[PDB]
DNA sequence: ATCAATATCCACCTGCAGATACTACCAAAAGTGTATTTGGAAACTGCTCCATCAAAAGGCATGTTCAGCTGGATTCCAGCTGAACATGCCTTTTGATGGAGCAGTTTCCAAATACACTTTTGGTAGTATCTGCAGGTGGATATTGAT
DNA sequence: ATCAATATCCACCTGCAGATACTACCAAAAGTGTATTTGGAAACTGCTCCATCAAAAGGCATGTTCAGCTGGAATCCAGCTGAACATGCCTTTTGATGGAGCAGTTTCCAAATACACTTTTGGTAGTATCTGCAGGTGGATATTGAT
């Protein structure tokens, strides 16, 4: 028997942070997993093309950023860029 | 009684679909037109799904086979893995 | 006189009813029957995961509902309230699903 | 030993995102910043949906988020709807909407 | 006594004329100004390869031509021969450009 | 040392005869008077979206010059693939 | 004397280049030897198919040189190539002559 | 300084052109189109094969991945003939050395 | 306007399918540390091509007049489709039951990678010279529209 | 039908931009050969979950009647939009110049890969307790449609 990875427990953690007294059905969790996987693929794919276009062999935080700008609508992209910049800063200092 | 399978997709079920689509009044010829459209959709998706099955050397069409096929046809479906 | 609603009244009632709910609207077994028949033309003696058939029905029903919305807009564009094959065809043509 | 997620202030798993990146054949190399940034963006997007879907549950007088609530949240949000325009949510149904010309009187 | 073609005759002649040819139908320099104006509002001090502007114009014209095709079908659906703003809007809605 | 004149109102450089010609190639026989402003609006949205993406590619490459490839890549990801200028 | 892998496969299209582009493109960790051969064959076949029909289009228009218009005519008039290239724009290709019947005078 | 070499499929497209229409030429703009076509189809097939290999936890793209990708991507007769020409080329290639 | 017939809503209740909280088990995965390699930022700069210039000119945009015929409003009515009700047919449930085949594990070799060295080639680059056909004219044929 | 105004056709021709032709060069590509590693096919198999089966239960699909009202056909007409004309402007074209910035080449270290080792974690499996809410009830009341 083998194990199957999922984002479930990470989705759940994020849920309790925004709505501490709110639960989520397993069907709805399946949807969230599909969501996280889809956006991952979209962003990774775009970052991949960016690197190739510029003859780069490395995907860095810079590629992830341009990819996010290309893929997310205005305000969603603004906050996402800020959240991403924040996490990389705190990761540098820590 | 002898019965074709696409004819198993009944008029009242097609009506309910139209209702959820916000349709108030339906022409008599719609039900056969719909079944034809339904068939092409299923054929296109199942073809690609089975193609994934064969490649994996399986005899069982999995939900993932379908999900991948749906993504190919630009009909991305959330909730069934992937 | 026995009670009778005007034509269109019950239809509007059904629209509100089904736009409120999320349950599938095609019978399961007849749909399962159709899928297996179509698959048979591509490869013989196939089996299906139950979740595979369900994925198909969800995708197929969601597709038809969306198509009916576009079809409705086409009928209304022609100042009708009755959808016709004419309307489905126009929608599919503009969608790029044909012609 | 402190995990990279903790080090980044994130709930989403940085190590896993990094592993998925290099095994996905997206490039030859992966900078250390990329899985942090990407994990952050994914966590933020998850939060935004869960927030809006949570509200949808509240409005429907439920405490448990189901598919329907996710659909209501996404299709009622202009940007989320655009982002997920070519996506069908299983068991989501549609928004209540009736063309004016179809209404009586 | 001065010659006049009936309304519609010259329009049909023009359809045949431009469906036969492949040249760009928007004037080159005005289109270039539009491109620079729009790009400038997004980022200052940009320069353009000449082929970049032409790539944009080839795409824009092919887009509009295709849109007018669908628009035409929408007007004909409404039993008109004259395209109107509501035809363009319908085509773009079904296309998923506004939906 | 010196700056270029201000660019404004250039959408009107897309004239009524130019729009009529495009409609003809699209098989249109008769055109209402309000089509021309509607078309300009639709064209501007299309152009803004393509240029925004193209310029985003430009900046990522740290260039000041928008290349044909920038445009082609932008068109590609907008689902409007273009042959004849590219890779 | 060396043999090119293309001649070894009986192909005009370059097997060596296709293999190189496959590895450089980050599609998978490993690329088998039959993969670039098969792919080069498919690409060559598709090229032949289009050039055949475009050459006919050129001939139909009393031209000996294929130009983009001929490529567009050949593609849009073939149901299957039209489908494969349904989201593609051919620069300087124009459109098919097509006037909706209802627009004609009676 | 030498400008770096810009590879294209031109001399191959041209060869196939002469096989198919010996007395027909092709303009550079038309050749430009053909180059875009080959690159596009290349990326499509390669991308589909990439996904395919990943869905099946394989680290190798073989001719079998390419074949399934061609069946998924190409319509009807085009798939039929492409598969045949591909199978033919591989069997021939392996029958040597 | 009244008033009867249904649909619809709200408050409350209860059984249970699905959510949860627990403890334990472990392979994989993530963190740590060290040694090695290398991608791509810097610096320098050659040289392509972009911006801007001028100037002449005619292709084409603008603006107006005119009225043909299209779109929009109105009326009318045959008939199609919605509502309702009466049957009765087969979808649904669920529960058990072989067993097909998915998937896990072990073995192992054909084929892939890494690498060093040799040869072949496709891509400029610099000129040099054909050639298909764009665009011009002229005159014969075809189309359109008035009568 | 006759005819006249005008577009359309097509043959003919000439200029030339762009295609074809050659040599020379060469850096990268491609091929060969040897050695070393390993992905995944093959064979066997356990356990999941799929197909089938019975078997009521009844919910829901089907057939029929009647008529409300919608779609489509016909008629009219104001005025929008097409055709043609006069006017002249601004795009197009052709060519030049400076220099911005793209891009080619080389040096070099910060960061990434590659192992080996240790520790943590997420997926897991039973096992038991819990609970949000679907579904049923009744009665209030809103809606619809008859007068
Ligand atoms: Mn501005
Ligand atoms: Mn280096
Ligand atoms: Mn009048
Ligand atoms: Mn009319
Ligand atoms: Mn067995
Ligand atoms: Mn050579
Ligand atoms: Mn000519
Ligand atoms: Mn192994
Ligand atoms: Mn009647
Ligand atoms: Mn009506
Ligand atoms: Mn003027
Ligand atoms: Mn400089
Ligand atoms: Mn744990
Ligand atoms: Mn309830």
């Amino acid at each position: 028997r083998s194990r199957k990875e999922s984002y479930s427990i990470y989705v759940y953690k994020v849920l309790k942070q925004v709505h501490p007294d709110t639960g989520i059905s397993s069907k709805a969790m399946g949807i969230m997993n599909s969501f996280v996987n889809d956006i991952f693929e979209r962003i990774a794919g775009e970052a991949s093309r960016l690197a190739h276009y510029n003859k780069r062999s490395t995907i860095t935080s810079r590629e992830i950023q341009t990819a996010v700008r290309l893929l997310l609508p205005g305000e969603l992209a603004k906050h996402a860029v800020s959240e991403g910049t924040k996490a990389v800063t705190k990761y540098t200092s820590a | 009684v002898l019965r074709d399978n696409i004819q198993g997709i009944t008029k009242p079920a097609i009506r309910r679909l139209a209702r959820r689509g916000g349709v108030k009044r339906i022409s008599g010829l719609i039900y056969e037109e719909t079944r034809g459209v339904l068939k092409v959709f299923l054929e296109n998706v199942i073809r690609d799904a089975v193609t994934y099955t064969e490649h994996a050397k399986r005899k069982t069409v999995t939900a993932m086979d379908v999900v991948y096929a749906l993504k190919r046809q630009g009909r991305t479906l959330y909730g069934f893995g992937g | 006189k026995p009670h009778r609603y005007r034509p269109g009244t019950v239809a509007l009632r059904e629209i509100r009813r089904y736009q409120k709910s999320t349950e599938l609207l095609i019978r399961k077994l007849p749909f399962q029957r159709l899928v297996r028949e179509i698959a048979q033309d591509f490869k013989t003696d196939l089996r299906f995961q139950s979740s595979a058939v369900m994925a198909l029905q969800e995708a197929c029903e969601a597709y038809l509902v969306g198509l009916f919305e576009d079809t409705n807009l086409c009928a209304i564009h022609a100042k009708r309230v009755t959808i016709m094959p004419k309307d489905i065809q126009l929608a599919r043509r503009i969608r790029g699903e044909r012609a | 030993a402190k995990t990279r997620s903790s080090r980044a202030g994130l709930q989403f798993p940085v190590g896993r995102v990094h592993r998925l990146l290099r095994k996905g054949n997206y490039s030859e190399r992966v900078g250390a910043g990329a899985p942090v940034y990407l994990a952050a963006v994914l966590e933020y997007l998850t939060a935004e949906i869960l927030e809006l879907a949570g509200n949808a549950a509240r409005d429907n007088k439920k405490t448990r988020i189901i598919p329907r609530h996710l659909q209501l949240a996404i299709r009622n949000d202009e940007e989320l709807n655009k982002l997920l325009g070519r996506v069908t949510i299983a068991q989501g149904g549609v928004l209540p909407n009736i063309q004016a010309v179809l209404l009586p009187k």
